[PDB]
RNA sequence: AAUUGUUAAGUGCUGAUUUAACCAAUAAAAAUAUAAAUAAUUUUUAUUUGUUUUUAAACACCAUUAGGUAUAUGCAAAUAUAAAAUUAUAGUAAU
């Protein structure tokens, strides 16, 4: 992945936020991007309140996370539209996608000896792995686990 | 009128010691006279920014909360 | 650097400090354990004195150790039948001998000038065999209480101690859960009370 | 360093080119009546008058109260320069 | 050490204690996905009817506020100068004096009589480091036919970064 | 020095044998026992590394091993001289 | 750290303890030890005349 | 291992916890080591002081409870980091 926001969006209605997330592809796709994927990941309740244009702490919030491959000129133009949205409250910029974080500052030796496309070309869900997300899942994909799985239910259909 | 958010905080964050529903007090209430107007971040507790509770100078120079 | 970062710096200076290890108490104690000994070994003409003093005036002074060693000095300043209660520092085959140093003026010269002490003698071969070349550990006070039978009066102290100690207590009523975090997870700070500082 | 505050909790500026400039020419606070008729749905989501100022020299657009018309005007047209509604205009030297 | 004794019933628990394991709601819910787990798991659970007493010690003064579940001041913080050790635990005395007719008007205003047999339900919570710490708790421990203590912790400031202190604190 | 400050951690016992002369393996939850020997070693003025079980990245691997070195499954340990 | 528990007292204060051994000692022998103190310090002072 | 970041980052001034801090720019790159100065005339990270007035809400300080003063950001001036050259002092009394 080239860039990954993390969206924090107000929980308005359907309709201002598919024209909040319409807007920001527009604004993508007209500075010549790609986005590589979009995912919402529903309704939390965060450990910190944010505030809004009127000063109104939100309990609740819509977390987004958008990938894109984008010119870092138009990144920083996107990046301007992104901050300055009046539903986004706030939004991290992932810039340690393509060299791991701890190769800069750690060991100097250590600097040089790493390939940008190992990570450039895979997700951010292969780089960041979530809780749920190892490395068992990622070789029962390979292992023809549908004629595997289908004696999983045999003792506990009786019990 | 001017400034409410110098005295507020950028997002409102809750501590561990008070939970859940962290005791404010009303904002059109005054404090005490004499007393310290500081921010909602360098305050150790809400409890503490009770206008009965709030710390004024003399009491700053012998009382660190 | 900038000024966070001098700041940062002489915070790290002054937390992981090397400090100069020098063995005091133990040279005291030992003193204390030998002080005892000749005590109890021997009886001791006190003479208007506290005997413990009296006993390390005689011991551990400097004519004391002159008067070992050969000066003439007044009246037998130092203790003459000792067996292996003798300290190793007064021994004959020690290699230290004041009458050697009071030729030099300046402990730099004793430093440059004087051959190194010898190592093993007679005396040192009875405190082998009897482990009395460190004295042994005493109860352990870093941990138990500070008891002691009164306090100490504001008005006593100076003006500057009770300016320091009213600051000592401002900076620890203050800061006390800006502990480090490995103590501060068994210390059960509810019945934690801090009252004064003297 | 330096020092910055959020205007609106959006727009990151410098403090001191803030209580200077970039506060009290915005375009909510300085025109109340003139930012009342901004409009909400032609315009885009990210330009809204808490953060826009009053010297943007693009034209924006802009819901007219006397008379149900949108149109487009720069925002240093309306404010600075003096700016109306053209069905307005056009209505006004109509009647007299 | 020992271990505690062995319950075999939960219709004579419920007699051992002032509370029950077998809810008698009977929560019939289909919630096939997963649960959402709380913000904080691993804390005092707050029951809704349980009153936050706080008591703030200092030099000369020790203060004593109660706030209900949702951040209500019950009643207003008593000042020694409006109303030490001994000072601290005439404080919290005096509080606990006109709590509970206050309690007892603000939970029947709603339906909870609270008249026998049923103790306030307390967390107590304390900041200071100071001497009026001493005698307010205790000024709690006397009061245990009134007012069940259930979490005892305390309320203290952790110093993060602080806007300044006055020149007679650092020279 | 020549080289930037770097906290020691192993996952094995021979390790910190043959690095440090006298070594101790303690836990948080036993304040008293371990500060007893910080007395006696202390005393004797001899350097001494604590190493502090609670928050460790190999407990599991340490608490094999000193199970092996040492019958008895009581912390603090000593470990002079390998 | 000295632990308290309320049972350890306070000493007396400075003036007080001073006016207490000022009205409970006995004059005289303190002021025959002052006098032969005097005294000791005027033959000091005499004998540093005394040496050119 | 450090400096800067406004148009790039982190940001309540990262140093309260903590010998470890994302990203961006910066580690080397003419001949000659004997060659008789093969080099430049520049900058300030630290301390004060100025630059503007409903134009810091606060915190801190001097007149005693209320006024002003500054303080942090934006710029700016002065001084300073660092040995050597040049001139002189030999003995003090403390914890
Ligand atoms: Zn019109």
């Amino acid at each position: 992945v080239f860039y990954s926001f993390v969206l924090v969006m107000k929980p308005r209605q359907r309709r201002f936020t598919s024209q909040a997330l319409r807007e920001i592809g527009v604004a993508v796709y007209s500075n010549g991007g790609l986005i590589r994927s979009i995912t919402n990941e529903g309704i939390m309740r965060p450990y910190s309140r944010f505030r809004d244009a009127d000063n109104t702490p939100l309990t609740y919030a819509r977390y987004i996370i958008l990938q894109l491959d984008m010119g870092e000129e138009e990144m920083g133009k996107v990046d301007k539209i992104i901050r300055e949205h009046q539903d986004v409250l706030m939004a991290l910029k992932l810039n340690n996608l393509e060299r791991p974080v701890g190769i800069r500052s750690g060991n100097k030796e250590l600097q040089a000896a790493y390939f940008p496309l190992d990570t450039f070309t895979r997700l951010e869900e292969e780089i960041n792995w979530s809780p749920q997300t190892s490395a068992d899942i990622y070789t029962q994909l390979e292992m023809n686990w549908k004629e595997f799985s289908r004696t999983r239910w045999s003792s506990f259909l009786r019990n | 009128r001017l400034d409410p958010f110098f005295l507020d905080e950028r997002e409102e964050t809750v501590l561990p010691s008070e939970l859940p529903n962290p005791p404010k007090p009303d904002p059109s209430t005054p404090l005490r006279e004499r007393a310290l107007k500081v921010p909602a971040q360098h305050r150790g507790h809400w409890v503490l920014r009770d206008p009965d509770i709030a710390i004024t100078r003399e009491e700053r120079r012998t009382d660190p909360w | 650097v900038n000024k966070q970062t001098q700041k940062y710096r002489t915070k790290l200076r002054y937390r992981f400090r090397q400090p100069s290890v020098v063995p005091l108490r133990q040279t005291l104690q030992q003193r204390h354990n030998t002080i005892l000994e000749v005590l109890r070994r021997r009886r001791i003409n006190s003479g208007d004195q506290s005997p413990y003093r009296y006993v390390e005036e005689r011991l551990y002074s400097k004519p004391s150790r002159l008067d070992r060693e050969g000066v003439k000095v007044n009246k037998t300043y130092a203790l003459q039948g000792l067996g292996d209660l003798e300290p190793l520092r007064y021994g004959a085959n020690f290699g230290i001998s004041e009458k050697d140093a009071l030729k030099y003026e300046t402990v730099a010269e004793k430093a440059k000038y004087m051959e190194p002490p010898i190592p093993y003698s007679s005396l040192a071969a009875r405190k082998l065999a009897a482990g009395a070349l460190w004295p042994a550990a005493p109860d352990p006070e870093g941990m138990i209480s500070k008891e002691v039978r009164l306090l100490r009066h504001e008005s006593s102290m100076s003006p500057s101690a009770r300016a320091f100690s009213e600051r000592v207590a401002y900076h620890l009523r203050r800061s006390l859960k800006a502990c480090p975090g490995h103590i501060a997870e068994h210390i059960d700070f509810t019945q934690l009370i801090i009252q004064e500082v003297l | 360093k330096a020092s910055h505050i959020r205007i609106a909790n959006r727009k990151r500026v410098e403090m001191f080119v803030a209580k200077r400039f970039h506060l009290p020419t915005r375009l909510a606070t300085a025109a109340p009546d003139i930012a009342a008729e901004w409009h909400d749905e032609l315009n885009p989501m990210h330009m809204y008058p808490a953060i826009i100022g009053i010297g943007h020299v693009q034209p924006v657009w802009w819901k007219c109260a006397i008379c149900s018309h949108s149109y487009q005007m720069s925002v240093e047209k309306r404010v600075v320069r003096g700016g109306g509604c053209p069905q307005c205009v056009v209505n006004g030297k109509r009647a007299v | 050490a020992v271990p505690p004794p062995r319950v075999l019933g939960g219709d004579y628990f419920k007699t051992r204690f002032g509370y029950s394991l077998v809810k008698n709601s009977e929560m019939t819910q289909g919630p096939v996905d997963y649960s959402q787990l709380d913000m904080w798991g691993e804390m005092p659970r707050y029951t809704s009817d349980m009153v936050f007493l706080y008591l703030v010690s200092r030099r000369r003064n020790t203060y004593a506020v109660a706030y209900t579940y949702e951040g209500k001041r019950i009643l207003n913080t008593y000042t020694a100068g409006n109303r030490s050790t001994d000072n601290g635990h005439q404080v919290t005395s005096m509080y606990l004096n006109d709590l509970l007719p206050k309690l007892r008007e603000m939970r029947a205003s709603e339906g909870r009589p609270m008249g026998r047999g049923e103790k306030v339900e307390l967390v107590v919570r304390v900041m200071g480091f100071y001497n009026g710490r001493q005698g307010a708790v205790r000024a709690v421990q006397d009061r245990a036919n009134e007012f069940h203590v259930r979490y005892f912790e305390d309320i203290t400031p952790f110093p993060l970064n602080g806007p300044k202190m006055p020149r007679g604190v650092f020279k | 020095s020549a080289t930037r400050w770097l906290p020691f951690v192993s996952s094995d016992l021979k390790d910190y044998l043959n690095r440090y002369w006298a070594v101790m393996f303690t836990v948080g939850a036993r304040p008293i026992e371990t500060g007893h020997i910080r007395h006696y070693v202390s005393w004797y003025c001899t350097r001494m590394k604590v190493v502090l079980l609670d928050h460790h990245v190999y407990v599991e691997p340490l608490r094999q091993q000193l199970q092996e070195a040492s019958r008895t499954p009581e912390l603090p340990l000593l470990f002079v001289n390998k | 750290w000295i632990y308290d528990g309320g049972r350890l007292e306070r000493e007396l204060p400075r003036d007080v303890k001073q006016e207490l051994q000022s009205f409970v000692a006995d004059a005289a022998t303190t002021l025959e030890s002052r006098v032969k103190y005097l005294k000791e310090l005027d033959t000091m002072n005499q004998r540093m005349k005394d040496i050119p």
